[PDB]
């Protein structure tokens, strides 16, 4: 239905630190199967010639 | 009762209507012109007074396809007509390229032709309908209209040249060339073949010129019996005081600069000479405001760059008019794409994606002439860095969109046909750099992704954008034309093709005197750099991925 | 001849590539990055002059995604990529967030920053590899930019962090952060959990700052090969005079006038000091632009505020850092509407509805990861009328997108599993109000709505809006912090959550020097507040109706 | 800690709820309006300023309809509702009319009203629920408004008059009308009848304005509790020396110059008039500006045409009051349409065509009342060379939907039913010359167009234009007027009809003192011209191709 509060100071809860859980899980390596870089570097076939007239 | 003035004549094998003084009364002119059923309302509308300060020409032409006009409702969800289309932007920019140049020097009036597609017969196409009721509209307006245009679509049937072919025609046709003109000059071809001679495209040409006479005598009887009075428009007055006075205090300065072989140096020494002229100048008379000499020493610029290549000097990069720029050609950039590829030409860059997909994957067109399937389909994006300036992105212009069927078109003569290759093919071309023309990069770097993505095409295609600046006798051919020589571009063409034919032709002449034997001379010196290109990306792939 | 500079590090489980100086070779800088197989080609473009009496800076991040990078045809109409997505619109801001604080103060070219994805691998995500293209590309191009930046994506599994979680494994984490930052400090953390503690988050916050160092050294190191000549750019030397002109004039009478509590009088007052201090020295200084004055007397107010609050006096509104401005709770407001809410705290106010729809009313999503059905709906209105003006409606350009998808994080963690209940549910949020954080009413009207839909929720969440200023070794965490004292955020963060977890997180540094003690002081601060906002939404509606 | 005012009042067979004071309290007024669980949120803000140079009075009118009123989620591909439809943008145009003309004459302040719906009771129609809102937070705002409004719609049933006919009982009821007017004077009528008398669409203004009444008082407690003190804005002064100086130098002269029978001849020594004043003034004073002396040549101007046709004198064009243009009807112009038409009223010009389908292409509607098959199709389309001007193409603006929805209105009544005629119909209108009223040319082309296509339809309509002018006692009615014209209608209104009856009304008064004898004669003298344009009409199509 309807609640309502006036202005209130809300105080930081006390604070305890926590311990970090802690675990043996190994996490998978990641298999990667492809090229892995784009760019002209990465070209499987390249060619080039430099300014010229035509023949 | 309302009057319409009717003038009937035969063009081809279609007989061609023009009805003015019914419609719309007020606007400058209005012309409802019909095709054998296929019915173009034409509409001029120009401004008398220009607005103060205006530096261009503000022409807009806008092209209207009515879904009604092929007696069927609109499919999309509102069932009705929506924004300008692929299709009707092409046909706007068909019709904006040969009107465009035929404004007097100085004209910068507003001024608007809307163009909207009233009757459909399915066997006609509305664009050669809609750019002789263009050419009428302005013909009779009274604007400074500098000639009747006329239109042709010629077609290349069993060795022969047939004049606006029907779609059943087209279907068996090797040619689809639009030629537009004046009775003096060829101003504008948009054309695609199957793999065509030089020879055999020209002809085409001279073909269209010659059979949109009868159009353009038809326009003129028109404009002499319901033509408005002309306008009372004179340019405005030139300086030839302060004109003279700008010549003799830069002009051998820049001369000079230009006759120095090194590009950031000359740019600058170039911006100095400027900076000095404007500020003695504005010294000696402060009335006289900046831009307006800049403009005149811009224009300068222009007539020493002009007049270099004219009288046999280098070109403004240190380039003959036969020399192609440095090329680069990598396939296989992208680790992801079914095909991909990077196309360098100097400063040009394209890269370049194939992609393959299924049957459901083609795209299903409703265009007023009929439902199509495109199992082909091409699209190039000009982002703003390829210029180095900041701007919009996703939005394209009209101008990239007319790139983009021009480079379409270019490759679509090679692409195999539905039976040996029933997959859909998506090429994409991102213009990473722009320096030049974009759209013959596009052409090559598709050539290449499609080859990469394994898609057997008939042979490789490459593109060349040309140049002929002309001055009287004098003529020059200008091969790899670069983005700062625009202005030197009296004939600009665009040839695609494979080691053997032409796939796309443009032109867009805007002056007078290009003789047959000159449009030899330019698609033999085109044919030669297409053919150099051709070689050097023969030697990175020369066949399609196993 | 084109001979391109690539350099390849490794980052975690992947290798990164960054190529530069083959292509697009007229813009400033770009930069081609690539993490196996997933490629963005990210360029800036930055204009040499400024355009003259510009103000702010003009700062553009275009975010693309191309679908022939996952090698698949556009399903569009036309068959072609379109205007830019919600998710690139996120992706884009997730890179504008981080980069925009590190150029230099008064700088403002103009700069554009467009990131095209070419290539995804459907397990990397283009986003951090984005980001790492755009801090290479503003770190070659020599436009005044204060750092290369780095990109972290952190998950939570088996209790352990993980960098860069790949989207199969992103399915049993419980966590999805973001952290971007400098070799110094961090700058942005974007974040969803399911209810984990502030410590993990806080943990995960370090980690992958720690971790992205690697990438702000390769970025270093790919600078000092290839970097352009750094630009020489000086800011505008400051009118030192004027200023310490306007001070003498207005300084102490505006340090009173902050004195009053009545919010009429002061506001009344402070324009009698800033029109009276401004033509009792434009006699003087005989033309003087109004605009300029009215900057240097904003800032000197401003500074009053500063030094207040950080002396430990009340705030703008009267009420100390740890006070929650009113809240108002209702339920039930609409008659028709499958769920309706109106939550009001202080002067920001949030309508917000539950819509109940079938599977089929579900919408179904496109993306280059692979295409995704989404069960749960979250749309923001935020309506000119909210702040008190005028404008387009119906746009959502004002940051809707980005306050939705934060909003929509703050409830993601709470919603209930498709087995329990297999609707579709839509949740909109309309700000009526807004004087604060409209984002985080949202929030928690949307639990409020979702309770009254009778959607069986784990918990009923909240969010708040909090604000740290700090002058060296003092610094003072404001709660609920209002629109008015943004300028006073040297650290602005958000934290939704429920009673026992953090839901969403989002942080914006701007300054240095913020330890972790710093950001757990914060963040307990931010607890207190929730549970305070709880317990009143508690008071309205405990269970779902 | 927020309290709502809230005021109940039965309206018809309705009870109408407003509440105001808890929601969007930053905007200048927000009301909630509730009719019967059919809720409407308006909001209204008005700038405190006025723009510094500003010329006509920026009224912004936003109306959206959320789909979360309905309970359902929406069915675009984005699960949003994003592009404002034909329907909100013709309920903005509802809303608009009425209240335009009751902000005080020379207020440019910007005001923008948002009415968003918020719940549907799918019987109870949100729009007249909308205008209720709007009347009621622009009198709550204290922004200079003249008197709140009220809306009614009247249906026709069992030969009796039905209040706020719900969606059920319009099934069967022979019209369906909106009046909106103030409490001594309508304002704004807009309506579709099928084929009825001028007596049975005058008694339903009468009575919609007789029931609305309700609304006013009860708009008027809530303003009286509840409202924010009126702005103190006071007209600018007008300059009555220099206006008497201009009317000095100029009112005989262009009063002569308009007893020319030559338009061209007239034009020309009216513009040599004007510039001749103005240079003289300019001389004698050098500080006078151009815009100023041209805005009180044309009021001096207006004035003058006014008190020509008040006083009995032809017309600007020659014409009497009781004159119609001359017609000229063509019918199959277009080779390959179903059906065309041309049809010609002096300058104004419209190529009407009519498109048979099949069922299948009928369009499909998803609106908040419920799913809606139309199988009739009526688009409107406005080129900028219509009126001789250049412009954007293809993008329609408000007044191209409402003159669309007017023609669809006054075609709707004729078309035949399903039964009989089991087709798709599409009429499609391009205005090829303007000079008056495009929207009544538009209906007799689609009426000829339907003929042509061979659609059975029941009788031929026609449409007539008209304005009334009125000082004081003395009126005249003015048949087809003039797109130079609108400056004389202190009434104007649209009646289109067959030779029977009337299918749609449409009126908009801006003055008062129009009692129900005044609207007789106007309708008898709009029978009179739409009888004689049918005649024109009849000679050529005659009968369905």
């Amino acid at each position: 239905n309807h609640a309502s509060a006036p202005m209130t100071r809300a105080p930081a809860p006390e604070y305890v630190p926590e311990t970090p859980h802690h675990s043996d899980w190994q996490r998978p390596s990641f298999h990667f199967e492809g090229k892995g870089a784009a760019g002209g570097h990465s070209a499987t076939r390249h060619a080039s010639a430099p300014a010229t007239r035509p023949q | 009762m309302l009057n319409p003035i009717v003038r009937k004549f035969q063009y081809g094998q279609h007989t061609v209507t023009l009805e003015t003084g019914m419609m719309a009364r007020q606007a400058t002119a209005a012309v409802m012109v019909s095709m054998d059923d296929t019915a173009v309302f034409v509409t001029v509308v120009g401004q008398k007074k220009a607005k103060p300060g205006q530096d261009f020409f503000p022409l807009t032409v806008n092209y209207q396809e009515r879904t009604y006009a092929a007696g069927r409702i609109p499919g999309s969800f509102f069932r009705r007509e929506g924004r300008p289309s692929e299709g009707e932007t092409l046909i706007a920019r068909l019709i904006d390229r040969p009107v465009r140049p035929l404004f007097p020097e100085g004209f910068v009036n507003e001024v608007q032709v809307i163009a909207t597609v009233v009757s459909v017969n399915p066997q006609v196409n509305p664009d050669i309908v809609a750019m002789i009721g263009a050419s009428a509209a302005l013909s009779l307006s009274g604007i400074p209209f500098n000639g009747p245009i006329g239109a042709a679509r010629v077609g290349y049937i069993n060795d022969q040249y047939v004049l606006n072919p029907t779609q059943d025609e087209l279907k068996e046709s090797k040619l689809d060339l639009v030629v537009a003109g004046t009775e003096a000059a060829v101003l504008m071809v948009e054309s695609e073949a199957e793999l065509l001679s030089e020879d055999t495209m020209l002809g085409a040409v001279v073909f269209g010129h010659e059979q949109q006479q009868v159009v353009i005598q038809a326009i003129n009887d028109l404009v002499k019996e319901a033509g408005k009075p002309r306008w009372d428009w004179q340019p405005e007055a030139v300086n030839d005081a302060l004109n003279a006075r700008v010549a003799a205090l830069a002009e051998s300065r820049l001369s000079d600069a230009y006759r120095i072989t090194d590009k950031q140096e000359r740019y600058a020494q170039v911006d100095v000479i400027k900076s000095e002229t404007i500020e003695q100048l504005i010294a000696e008379d402060e009335t006289l405001d900046a831009n307006e000499l800049g403009e005149i020493l811009h224009a300068i610029e222009k007539n020493v760059v002009r007049s270099r290549v004219l009288a046999g000097e280098p070109r403004i990069d240190g380039r003959e008019k036969d020399m192609i720029r440095g090329l680069d050609v990598r396939t296989g950039v992208l680790p992801r794409t079914h095909g991909s590829a990077l196309f360098t030409r100097g400063e040009t860059q394209a890269l370049v994606t194939a992609t393959l997909g299924t049957a459901r994957d083609a795209q299903v067109l409703d265009e007023l002439m009929g439902e199509r399937t495109d199992s082909f389909l091409f699209h190039y994006n000009f982002p703003p860095y390829s210029v180095g300036e900041t701007g919009m992105v996703g939005s394209p212009k009209r101008r990239e969109i007319g790139h983009g069927r021009l480079a379409k078109r270019g490759v679509l003569a090679v692409m195999p046909d539905m039976d040996k290759f029933p997959y859909t093919v998506r090429v994409v071309s991102e213009i990473t750099e722009s320096n030049g023309s974009s759209s013959m990069a596009s052409v090559c770097g598709a050539s290449l992704a499609l080859m990469d993505a394994g898609v057997p095409i008939k042979a490789a295609v490459a593109g060349i954008a040309m140049g002929l600046v002309k001055e009287g006798d004098n003529y020059v051919v200008l091969s790899d034309i670069l983005g700062d020589e625009d202005h030197l571009g009296d004939m600009d063409f665009k040839v695609a093709g494979s080691r053997d034919g032409i796939s796309a032709l443009q032109m867009d002449i805007k002056i007078e005197g290009i003789t047959k034997e000159i449009m030899q001379v330019a698609l033999n010196q085109a044919k030669g750099a297409r053919l150099h290109i051709l070689g050097v990306m023969e030697q990175a792939i020369n066949a399609p991925r196993g």
